[PDB]
RNA sequence: GUAUGUCUAAAUGCUCUUAUUUACUAACAAAAU
RNA sequence: UAAGUGAUCUAGAAAG
C-alpha cells in the first residue's frame, strides 16, 4: 500500500489538510575556533608585551 | 567627412587616395586635414598616420605637405590659439621625427 | 507588525495553499507582504520549529557554538534545530 | 500582459486623458481667474 | 551545486586547516603592526561627517531608481524608506546604529541570475530596510580605510583612477622599472597574471570575523559576518549560506578587498609588501619606491591586485631563473618536453608577437606560477593554471604581454623592435619619466572576453525588443556602443574581431527597426532614417559600422606577423554618404592621459600663483582647460563637491553594483560626479546631418514638404503645454522622464514615408491603397494606417474635386 | 471595429444590404428595429415578417424568464416586457387583411 | 508637427482691422403654395 | 482574407459619398448603432463587493462590460462614462463612473469599494 | 492576434455640421544616462 | 627612373 501524497507546490482541488507540509560538526569547527581565539589572545598579550618594551 | 568617417588614419588616407584629386588640390586637402587636426581637443596619432601614408604614396603629396608647413610657420601660425598651436607642433614633430 | 487573527488566517491559507506559494497568501492578507509573509511563517507559524525554551545543556551547547562560530547565527540555529532570532 | 484598462480611451488613469483634463482645467481656470479679478475690482468699486 | 558545496563544508570542516588560518592571522597582525593601523571604531553619535555619509548612501540608493520609470512594490517601499531617511536624518542614523549593534538575524536574500549570454551572473537582492544600513556601512568603512591607510597603494580598483588610466599607469611603471628591457646578461622579466579563483566562494566566516576584528569594531565585524551568513532564496529552493561571502550585499566589496589584501601579503611576503607600501608616515604612490636599490633587491618588482585578478612583475637575473627552472623540474619531471603544450598563450595576438615558446622561457614562467601557487594555500583561494597567464620577457621573448581590465596589452620595447616604424593608432608610446623618451611601445587590443560581453549586451538589446519604439532601441544601441568606445577608445582600432562584431551588431540593430516595418529592403532604408538625429525625426543612431574594416591574410594573420592591407567592405551600400564614426569624436586614451598630465600641472601652477597673490582661484580663468583632464578639471569647481570628498571607495562599490542589481550600469568604469564627462558627442551629432547632405536633403526624404511649411526652422514634435504640477503620479521620473522626444514609430514611418514607401523597390507588389491614389510597394505596416487616417472620409476625391471646382 | 458589431454596421456592409434590398428584395427584419406604430406598412409581406420577428422575441423572452434564480427582479421586469410583446403581436394581427 | 481687460490696447497708434464673417453666407427661407421650403441664398 | 488586408473589394458602381448617404439613411432604422450601452472588455480597477450576493470581485478582474456616455459631462469638454459589469455569481448590474477630477472612478449603485 | 457560445416553427425626399474618436481590439512586448 | 586597375551580402507574406 502506497500513501496519498500532498504537494507543497500544488492543490488541484484546494483540499486543505492539517499541516502535512547532523548536530555533530567536524573537528575543524572546534579546532579552527581554538586556533583563532588562541591566536587572538597571543596577539593581545604579545602586543601588550611589545608596548611595555 | 572622409577624415571623420574612418577608424584608423590609414583608412582615411586610403579613402583620400581613392578620390585621386589633382596635384592642384593636394595642398588644399593637406590644409583641410591640418585644420581638422587642430579642431580635435588634443593631438591624435590618426592624423599623423594619415599624413605618413600620404607622404609615402607620392612625391606630389610630400611637396604639398612641405608647402603647407611653409605656410604655417610663415603666415598661418600666429593666428591659432595656444592648445591648437601646440597640437599642430606635435603633429609636425611626429611627421619630422621620421 | 503582525496581528493574531491575520497570523491565524495565514496559517490556514498555508494549509490550503502551500509553503512555497507566497503570492496568494500575501494577497489574502491585504497589508502584509509576500516575502514578509514567508519570513513570518518561518519565524512563528510552522509547527516543526521548536519556538519553546529548552534545558540547561542545550543552552550550554548554544553558547559553545556561539563562541566557536563567531555569531554565524543562522548556522548556529540550524545546528540547534531552533529558530534564529529566538536563539540570538 | 497585466492591467488591460491602461489600453483604453475611457480609462481616466490613462495619461493622455489626464493631460486633456488638465488642459481643460488650465484653460477654464485661467478664464475664471480673468473673470474673478474683474469681479473683485467691481466689488471694490462698489 | 552551491547548497551541495555548503553541505559538504558542514560535513567535513572548513577547507582551511586551523594551523594555516592561525598563521594567516599572525601575518595579518604583523602587517597591521608594520603599518601602525589604528583600528576602525564603531560610529559615534556625534561623529563629524556621519550625516554627510548617510546622505551619500541615500543618493547612491536613489541612483538605482532615479533612472528607471517602472518600480515593483519592494522598490517602492525602498524609495519610501529612503525618503523617510532624508526627512529625518538623525532618527534614521540612530536606527542604523541600533541595527548594527543588535541585529544578527536578517531577512532572506532572494537571487535572480542575469543572462549575460556567455555566462550567467548572480544578483543578490537584499531587503530595503537592511539595505540602507549596509550602504551606510559601506560608505563609512571605506571612508575610514581611506583616512587610515588600511589598503596599500597596490590594490587599485578601490582607487579613484579609471581602469584604462590604471592600465596606462601600470604600463608606464613597467617601462619605468630600471634596466627592465636589458637582455645582455640574461635578465629575464616574467609577468605573471591570474585570477584568484573562487576567492569570495571560499571565505570561512569565523576566520573572516577574526580578520575584521583586527581592523573594525568587533561589533561591526560581527554584524558583517552575520549579514553574509543569510538564507539565500530562489523561487522555491532556499538554503543557509553557511560558508563563503555573498557578493551582492553593499559592504561586501570592502570585505572582499580586505580578504584579497591577505592574499597579496601572502604572495609577497611581509618585508616586500612593506617596501612596496613605503613607510607608514609617508607611504608610496602606486609603483613608486623611496629608492632604486630597494626596488632592485627583491625578484618581484610591481604588484597590483585588481578585483581578485592579480598582476605580478618579476624581474630575474639569469642565475636566479636557472635555479627556479631546476626546482620546477625537480618538482615535476619533464623528459618528453610537454611544458609548451598546455601553456596559456594569448590567441588574440599573432604567433610572432605572442609569447614565444622557448624551453627556457616557458619553463621559467611555469616555475614562477608554481612558486606563486605554493605561496597561497588552495583552501584559502584556488590559483589554477587554466585561470593563469605567464608572459616572459627575455633575450628570446621581446613581447611582454598581459590582459588588464579588458585590455590586452603588448609592451614591446623599441630597442627590441626591428625598424621602429611610424606610431600607429592603438599603440601607446610608453615613456621614460627621467629622460622623457618614448622608450617603448605598447600595442592594445580589446580582450576577447570584453568583445564577448559586448556581443552579449547587443543580443540583450535586440532580444526583448519586438515592440519597442524604434527610437528606444536606437538609444539603447548608442548607449552600448558609447560604453564600448569610451571604455577602449584607442584599443578598438587594432582588434578586427571587435570591429566585425560592431558591424554585425549595428546591422542587427538596424534590422530590428526594419523588422518592425516588416521589410528590411535595403533601398527603403537609406542611412538617412537611422542616423538622422531625433531632432529631424530620425532614430539618431551613433554608427561605428561604416568603417572600412582592416582585412588581411588570415593565412598570415593568426600566424606570424601583420600589416594593414586590403580593406574589407564595412557595413552597407552607400550613396557615397560617408557617415562619420563615433571613434573620431572620442579622444584616444593616451592623448587623454597626456592632456590630464598637462592641465593638472597647469592647474597646480595657477593655484600656486593665486596663493602667491592671495586670491581664490576663479573658474573663468581655468576656462580653456575646463573639459580637459582626468578627472576633468571641472570636477574641482562643481557646486556640490564637499560631500563627494567623503565618498571614498566609490569605484569599487560601482564595480560591485553588478551583483546587487538586475540591469547594471554600462558605465561602471567611470562616474560623472567624481570624473566629469570623459566624452562629448555633440560634434558627431552636428556632423552626421552634414554627411547626410545637410538638412534640406534629409527633409526631401521625409514628408516635411507635404506638411506645407516654408522651412525647417522653429519646428518641433510633441510640444503641448507644460506639465509638472500634476506630475507626482509617476515615481523616480525626475519631474520629466526624458527631455528627448521619443518619436513613436507610427509617426516615424509617416515622417519617412516618402523614403520607406517608394517606387524603386526590389519586389514590392504595388497595391493601390483603399479610396486613394497612394501606391504601397508591399505591405508596410503602420504606414498604411497613417495614410488612411490622413485621407479619411474620401479626402483624395474631395481634394481633386475641390481643385476642379 | 473589433467585436463584430462594428463590422456588421461598417459602411460597406450597410451598402451591400441596401443593394440587396433594392435588387431581389433581401431584407433582414432581424437587423432593423420593428416599427412602433403599425398602419404605416402598406405591404403585407413586411407586416408578416415583423409579426414573425415579434413572435421570435416573445419566445426568447419566455425561454429566459423560467431561470432558477426566480426571485431576482430582472425576471419580474421581463414579465411586463413579455406582456408588452404579446400586446404588440396582437396589434400586428390587425384585420385589414 | 507644430510651428475685457485688453480693450484699451486696441486704440493705440498702431493700425488694426476688425473683421467679421457672420453675414457672409446669408439665407432666406420661405414656403411656396405647394409646400416646398425654398432656402434662397442672399447677397452677403 | 488576412487581417492586414490593404484594400477591400468594392462593386464596379460604388459612389462613395452616395453610399455613405444611403448608410446614414439606413442608420436611424438600424438596430445596432442606433442604441446605447455599447459593449466593451475591461478589468475592474476599484476591487469591490457586489451589493446583492457579496461576491468579492478583486482588482484587475476582466469583464465584458457596457460603456455608455453620461450626457452630463465633467466641467465642459471632457466626457465621463458609465461602465456596467455583472457579478460572477448573481447577475446584478454593477457599474461605475469615471469622474476625472480626482484621476479616478466613482461607484454607481452597483457595489462598494474596499 | 480583434475570442467565444446558446437563442431562430415554414413615411418620403431635403439639407446642414467638421483643423476630432461615446471609437473599438488587446492575443503582442516591456529599459536607461 | 617606378604611385593611384579591378573584388559590392542583402531584398517579403501568412499565421501566431
Ligand atoms: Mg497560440
Amino acid at each position: 500500500k502506497i500513501p496519498a501524497a500532498v504537494s507543497n507546490w500544488k492543490n488541484p482541488n484546494g483540499y486543505t489538510v492539517a499541516l502535512e507540509r547532523n548536530n555533530t560538526i567536524n573537528d575543524g569547527f572546534m579546532k579552527l575556533s581554538e586556533a583563532l581565539e588562541n591566536a587572538d589572545k597571543k596577539a593581545r598579550q604579545e602586543i601588550r608585551s611589545k608596548m611595555e618594551l | 567627412l572622409v577624415l571623420k568617417s574612418s577608424l584608423s588614419g590609414d583608412e582615411a588616407a586610403h579613402k583620400l587616395l581613392k578620390l585621386k584629386i589633382a596635384n592642384n588640390l593636394k595642398k588644399s586637402v593637406v590644409d583641410i586635414i591640418i585644420k581638422s587636426s587642430l579642431q580635435e581637443s588634443t593631438f591624435s596619432k590618426f592624423y599623423s598616420i594619415l599624413s605618413e601614408r600620404m607622404i609615402t604614396f607620392h612625391r606630389s603629396w610630400q611637396t604639398a605637405y612641405n608647402e603647407t608647413f611653409e605656410q604655417n610657420y610663415t603666415q598661418d601660425i600666429e593666428d591659432y590659439e595656444t592648445d591648437q598651436l601646440r597640437i599642430l607642433g606635435k603633429f609636425w614633430g611626429h611627421l619630422i621625427s621620421y | 507588525v503582525w496581528t493574531n487573527v491575520e497570523d491565524q488566517i495565514l496559517k490556514a491559507a498555508v494549509q490550503k495553499y502551500g509553503t512555497h506559494q507566497w503570492s496568494k497568501v500575501a494577497s489574502l492578507l491585504q497589508k502584509k507582504t509576500a516575502r514578509q509573509s514567508e519570513l513570518r511563517w518561518n519565524e512563528y507559524l510552522n509547527p516543526k520549529l521548536n519556538f519553546t525554551e529548552f534545558s540547561k545543556e542545550e543552552d550550554a551547547q548554544l553558547l559553545d557554538l556561539a563562541r566557536e562560530l563567531p555569531n554565524q547565527w543562522r548556522t548556529i540555529a540550524d545546528m540547534m534545530a531552533r529558530p534564529a532570532q529566538v536563539c540570538v | 500582459s497585466g492591467d488591460l484598462n491602461l489600453l483604453k480611451s475611457w480609462n481616466p488613469k490613462l495619461m493622455k486623458n489626464r493631460k486633456k483634463v488638465w488642459e481643460t482645467e488650465q484653460d477654464l481656470i485661467t478664464e475664471q481667474q480673468k473673470l474673478n479679478t474683474r469681479l473683485k475690482e467691481i466689488e471694490k468699486e462698489r | 551545486n552551491e547548497q551541495e558545496r555548503q553541505r559538504q563544508i558542514q560535513k567535513n570542516g572548513p577547507e582551511i586547516t586551523p594551523e594555516e588560518a592561525t598563521t594567516i592571522f599572525s601575518v595579518m597582525v604583523e602587517w597591521l603592526e608594520s603599518r601602525s593601523f589604528s583600528p576602525i571604531p564603531f560610529p559615534p553619535l556625534t561623529y563629524k561627517n556621519d550625516t554627510k555619509i548617510l546622505v551619500l548612501a541615500l543618493e547612491d540608493l536613489k541612483d538605482v531608481y532615479a533612472s528607471k520609470v517602472r518600480l515593483n512594490a519592494s522598490e517602492r517601499e525602498e524609495l519610501a524608506l529612503i525618503e523617510e531617511a532624508y526627512d529625518n536624518p538623525h532618527d534614521t542614523l540612530n536606527r542604523i546604529k541600533k541595527y548594527l549593534l543588535t541585529q544578527r538575524v536578517f531577512k532572506p536574500v532572494d537571487i535572480t541570475m542575469m543572462e549575460n549570454y556567455q555566462n550567467i551572473s548572480p544578483v543578490y537582492s537584499v531587503d530595503p530596510l537592511e539595505k540602507i544600513t549596509d550602504a551606510y556601512l559601506d560608505q563609512y568603512l571605506w571612508y575610514e580605510a581611506d583616512q587610515r591607510k588600511l589598503f596599500p597603494n597596490w590594490i587599485k580598483p578601490s582607487d579613484s583612477e579609471i581602469p584604462p588610466l590604471l592600465v596606462y599607469k601600470w604600463t608606464q611603471g613597467i617601462n619605468n622599472l630600471s634596466e627592465i628591457w636589458d637582455v645582455s646578461r640574461g635578465q629575464s622579466a616574467v609577468l605573471l597574471e591570474t585570477t584568484l579563483g573562487e576567492m569570495a566562494e571560499k571565505i570561512d566566516f569565523t576566520l573572516l570575523n577574526r580578520l575584521l576584528r583586527l581592523i573594525v569594531d568587533p561589533n561591526i565585524a560581527d554584524y558583517i559576518t552575520a549579514k553574509n551568513n543569510v538564507v539565500i532564496n530562489f523561487k522555491d529552493m532556499s538554503h543557509v549560506n553557511k560558508y563563503g561571502l555573498i557578493r551582492g550585499l553593499k559592504f561586501a566589496s570592502f570585505i572582499f578587498q580586505y580578504y584579497g589584501l591577505v592574499i597579496d601579503l601572502l604572495l609577497l611576503g611581509q618585508e616586500r609588501a612593506t617596501d612596496l607600501a613605503g613607510p607608514a608616515n609617508n607611504p608610496n604612490e602606486f609603483m613608486q619606491f623611496k629608492s632604486k636599490e630597494v626596488e632592485k633587491a627583491h625578484p618581484i618588482r610591481l604588484y597590483t591586485r585588481y578585483l581578485d585578478r592579480i598582476y605580478m612583475l618579476f624581474h630575474f637575473e639569469e642565475d636566479e631563473g636557472e635555479e627556479l627552472t631546476d626546482e620546477y623540474l625537480a618538482e615535476n619531471p619533464d623528459p618528453n618536453f610537454e611544458n609548451s603544450i598546455g601553456y596559456n598563450n594569448r590567441k588574440c595576438w599573432p604567433k610572432d608577437s605572442r609569447m614565444r615558446l622557448i624551453r627556457q622561457d616557458v619553463n621559467l614562467g611555469r616555475a614562477v606560477f608554481w612558486e606563486i601557487q605554493s605561496r597561497v594555500p588552495t583552501s584559502l583561494t584556488s590559483i589554477k593554471w587554466e585561470n593563469a597567464f605567464v608572459s616572459v620577457y627575455s633575450k628570446n621573448n621581446p613581447n611582454l604581454l598581459f590582459s588588464m581590465c579588458g585590455f590586452e596589452v603588448r609592451i614591446l620595447p623599441r630597442q627590441r623592435m626591428e625598424e621602429v616604424v611610424s606610431n600607429d593608432e592603438g599603440v601607446w608610446d610608453l615613456v621614460d619619466e627621467r629622460t622623457k623618451q618614448r622608450t617603448a611601445k605598447a600595442y592594445l587590443k580589446v580582450s576577447e572576453e570584453e568583445i564577448k560581453k559586448f556581443d552579449s549586451r547587443i543580443r540583450g538589446i535586440l532580444m526583448a525588443s519586438g515592440s519597442t519604439t524604434f527610437t528606444k532601441v536606437a538609444a539603447k544601441w548608442n548607449t552600448s556602443l558609447i560604453s564600448l568606445f569610451t571604455y577602449f577608445r584607442e584599443a578598438i582600432v587594432a582588434t578586427e574581431p571587435l570591429l566585425d562584431i560592431l558591424v554585425k551588431g549595428e546591422t542587427r540593430i538596424q534590422n530590428r527597426v526594419k523588422l518592425g516595418l516588416n521589410s528590411k529592403m535595403p533601398t527603403r532604408f537609406p542611412p538617412a532614417v537611422f542616423y538622422t538625429p531625433k531632432e529631424l525625426g530620425g532614430l539618431g543612431m551613433i554608427s561605428a559600422s561604416h568603417i572600412l574594416i582592416p582585412a588581411s591574410d588570415l593565412s598570415w594573420s593568426k600566424q606570424t606577423d601583420t600589416g594593414i592591407t586590403h580593406f574589407r567592405a564595412g557595413m552597407t551600400h552607400e550613396d557615397e554618404k560617408l557617415i562619420p564614426t563615433i571613434f573620431r569624436y572620442i579622444t584616444t586614451w593616451e592623448n587623454e592621459f597626456l592632456d590630464s598630465q598637462r592641465v593638472w600641472a597647469e592647474y597646480a601652477t595657477k593655484r600656486q600663483e593665486a596663493i602667491q597673490q592671495n586670491r581664490r582661484l576663479a573658474f573663468e580663468e581655468l576656462e580653456g582647460s575646463w573639459d580637459r583632464g582626468i578627472p576633468r578639471i571641472s570636477t574641482l569647481f562643481q557646486r556640490d563637491r564637499h560631500t563627494l570628498a567623503y565618498d571614498r571607495g566609490h569605484r569599487i562599490r560601482r564595480e560591485f553594483k553588478q551583483y546587487s542589481l538586475e540591469r547594471n550600469s554600462p558605465f561602471w568604469w567611470t562616474n560623472s560626479h567624481h570624473d566629469g564627462k570623459l566624452w562629448n558627442l555633440n560634434a558627431y551629432r552636428t556632423d552626421v546631418i552634414q554627411a547626410l547632405g545637410g538638412i534640406e536633403t534629409i527633409l526631401e526624404h521625409t514628408l516635411f514638404k507635404g506638411t506645407g511649411f516654408n522651412s525647417w526652422e522653429g519646428l518641433f514634435w510633441e510640444k503641448a503645454s507644460g506639465f509638472e504640477d500634476s506630475m507626482q503620479f509617476k515615481k523616480l521620473t525626475h519631474a520629466q522622464r526624458t527631455g528627448l522626444s521619443q518619436i513613436p514609430n507610427r509617426r516615424f514611418t509617416l515622417w519617412w514615408s516618402p523614403t520607406i514607401n517608394r517606387a524603386n523597390v526590389y519586389v514590392g507588389f504595388l497595391v493601390q491603397l483603399d479610396l486613394t491614389g497612394i501606391f504601397l510597394h508591399g505591405k508596410i505596416p503602420t504606414l498604411k494606417i497613417s495614410l488612411i487616417q490622413i485621407f479619411r472620409a474620401h479626402l483624395w476625391q474631395k481634394i481633386h474635386e475641390s481643385i476642379v471646382f | 471595429m473589433s467585436r463584430n458589431v462594428d463590422k456588421a454596421n461598417s459602411v460597406l456592409v450597410r451598402f451591400q444590404e441596401q443593394q440587396a434590398e433594392s435588387a431581389g428584395g433581401y431584407k433582414d427584419y432581424s437587423r432593423y428595429q420593428r416599427p412602433r406604430n403599425v398602419s404605416k406598412v402598406k405591404s403585407i409581406k413586411e407586416a408578416n415578417e415583423w409579426k414573425r420577428q415579434v413572435s421570435k422575441e416573445i419566445k426568447q423572452k419566455s425561454t429566459r424568464i423560467y431561470d432558477p434564480s426566480l426571485n431576482e427582479m430582472q425576471i419580474a421586469e421581463l414579465n411586463d416586457e413579455l406582456n408588452n410583446l404579446f400586446k404588440e403581436w396582437k396589434r400586428w394581427q390587425w384585420h385589414i387583411d | 508637427i507644430y510651428q475685457s481687460s485688453n480693450y484699451a490696447e486696441l486704440f493705440n497708434n498702431d493700425i488694426k482691422l476688425f473683421v467679421d464673417d457672420t453675414n457672409v453666407y446669408r439665407v432666406t427661407v420661405h414656403k411656396t403654395f405647394e409646400g416646398n421650403v425654398a432656402t434662397k441664398a442672399i447677397n452677403g | 482574407s488576412e487581417r492586414k488586408a490593404i484594400n477591400k473589394y468594392y462593386p464596379p458602381d460604388y459612389n462613395p459619398l452616395e453610399a455613405e448617404k444611403l448608410s446614414r439613411k439606413m442608420a436611424k432604422k438600424l438596430k445596432t448603432m442606433n442604441k446605447s450601452h455599447a459593449s466593451i472588455r475591461l478589468m475592474t480597477p476599484f476591487s469591490m463587493r457586489c451589493l446583492e450576493c457579496n461576491e468579492y470581485i478583486p482588482k484587475s478582474r476582466k469583464f465584458n462590460g457596457k460603456k455608455e456616455l453620461l450626457k452630463e459631462k465633467y466641467l465642459d469638454s471632457i466626457k465621463i462614462y458609465r461602465l456596467t459589469i455583472s457579478c460572477p455569481r448573481c447577475a446584478n448590474s454593477i457599474a461605475f463612473r469615471t469622474d476625472p477630477g480626482n484621476s479616478d472612478y466613482v461607484m454607481e449603485v452597483g457595489g462598494v469599494r474596499n
